[PDB]
């Protein structure tokens, strides 16, 4: 088979600036007779199909800016993406069609580095739906922030928690190239019943401090 | 051109993932309709071809398991992976390949249908609980205020939420489902809106998990 690697796996650039993407082919796609390379490139948000961006090595597709430029020939291609805008962020893949199989590269994930933004934070107790069913679920929200790294640490009647909570992070916002965070603390009705301050602690280096939501069981 | 697909679901080690594809637009007898697939959070995989006059070309990655058909009558065209295991399990896509006129020339893929989850386990199909996260008595010192919706213990994926039969859209965050230790997902869908929308504005989380045949409307009031 033709095998597709891409350079790098991951990376990470600064609005308005330069993106590139390198893609080897094990084997030459270059077509000799028509002088054309039988390479693609497309780009993938979460939960859509690729979307083709460019075919034989350099043409755009439809729909495409000219902000997206590929490049190369024979075995050694590249993905350049200048003035980067928030609603490129994708996973980006090469895709050989020269001969079957058709391969792809590994995909590149493409971060957008934006300016600094604190977190909102938000901290729900668990339903009384749910507790007649014998489980609490207490969520702590960090809504919109940047960058990704972010510390939260639950704390029930001042005892740090460990093991009993799981976060979620959605993929970067296509428009303000923020993310979201949800930690849910899963503790037994008895365990929750148990305790009387509940409280959601988060780090991130847009915040002057560290922010801590909390409630009181039944209040 | 567009592609309609549906099929795969749930379905245990050794059974047969069935799918098919429909096809609108016209010009089905000019192209080798295609499947490619994408296990969650990995890259992409070409199964093979199938055209108009049934010729195939099959990855041998699964050339064995695999069998490709189509009925230009219904301008359809359908897959069959047979003896599945975990490895099966992933986003199946139906693709337009190349036109007859050029082959390989034109060979890029341009159409792509939405995607179709297969997901091969032992597990029950189990529906989720709903429950509201109440905007709390205390709102932000700037006026804004955080509701949601926890999507809990679920199989398989997916579900979709939406808040106001879709009117609501703006500020709103579906995570992505945790897969439990159990085996279950659990999801939370919040959404932030003014303070001062709280009094008159009605909320609602509208869940659907088709696997289960789950649909859910839930209030999400103070
Ligand atoms: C389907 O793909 C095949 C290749 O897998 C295409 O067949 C080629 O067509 C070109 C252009 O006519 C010929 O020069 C090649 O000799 C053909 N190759 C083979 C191996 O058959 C075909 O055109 C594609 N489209 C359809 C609808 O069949
Ligand atoms: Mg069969
Ligand atoms: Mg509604």
């Amino acid at each position: 088979d033709i095998v597709m690697t891409q350079s790098p796996d991951s990376l990470s650039v600064s609005l308005g600036e330069r993106a590139t993407i390198n893609c080897k082919s094990s084997q030459s796609v270059l077509y000799s007779s028509h002088n054309k390379n039988y390479l693609a490139w497309y780009q993938q948000k979460p939960g859509q199909p690729p979307r083709l961006l460019i075919y034989w090595a350099s043409t755009r597709e439809s729909g495409v800016p000219d902000r997206f430029s590929g490049s190369g020939s024979g075995t050694d291609f590249t993905l350049t993406i200048n003035t980067l805008q928030a609603e490129d962020v994708a996973v980006y893949y090469c895709q050989q069609y020269y001969t079957t199989p058709y391969t792809f590269g590994q995909g590149t994930k493409l971060e957008i580095k934006r300016t600094v933004a604190a977190p909102s934070v938000f901290i729900f107790p668990p339903s009384d739906e749910q507790l007649k069913s014998g489980t609490a679920s207490v969520v702590c929200l960090l809504n919109n922030f940047y960058p990704r790294e972010a510390k939260v640490q639950w704390k029930v009647d001042n005892a740090l928690q460990s093991g009993n909570s799981q976060e979620s992070v959605t993929e970067q916002d296509s428009k303000d190239s923020t993310y979201s965070l949800s930690s849910t603390l899963t503790l037994s009705k008895a365990d929750y019943e148990k305790h009387k301050v509940y409280a959601c602690e988060v780090t991130h280096q847009g915040l002057s401090s560290p922010v801590t939501k909390s409630f009181n069981r039944g209040e | 051109v567009q592609l309609q697909q549906w099929g795969a679901g749930l379905l245990k080690t050794s059974e047969t993932l069935s799918l098919t594809c429909a096809v609108y637009g016209g010009s089905f007898n000019n192209y080798n309709w295609t499947w490619i697939r994408q296990p969650p959070g990995k890259g992409l995989e070409w199964i093979g071809q199938i055209n108009h006059s049934g010729t195939t070309n099959y990855n041998p990655s699964l050339k064995s398991r695999v069998t490709m058909s189509i009925d230009p009558s219904e301008n359809q065209f359908s897959l069959k992976v047979r003896s599945v295991t975990a490895a099966d399990t992933a986003i199946y896509y139906c693709v337009r390949g190349s036109p007859e006129s050029s082959g390989n020339y034109w060979g890029h893929f341009q159409y792509w249908g939405q995607g179709t989850l297969a997901t091969v386990s032992s597990a029950s199909t189990k529906g989720p609980s709903v429950f509201p996260l109440a905007p709390s008595s205390k709102s932000t010192s700037g006026g804004t205020a955080a509701l949601g919706c926890l999507v809990k213990d679920y199989f398989p994926e997916p579900v979709t939420v939406s808040w106001n039969s879709g009117a609501l859209t703006s500020g709103v965050h579906t995570f992505p489902a945790v897969l439990q230790s159990s085996g279950l997902y659990s999801l939370s869908s919040v959404v932030t809106v003014p303070s001062s929308s709280l009094g008159t504005q009605t909320y609602i989380c509208n869940v659907n998990h088709k696997p289960s045949n789950t649909k859910v409307d839930k209030k999400v009031e103070p």
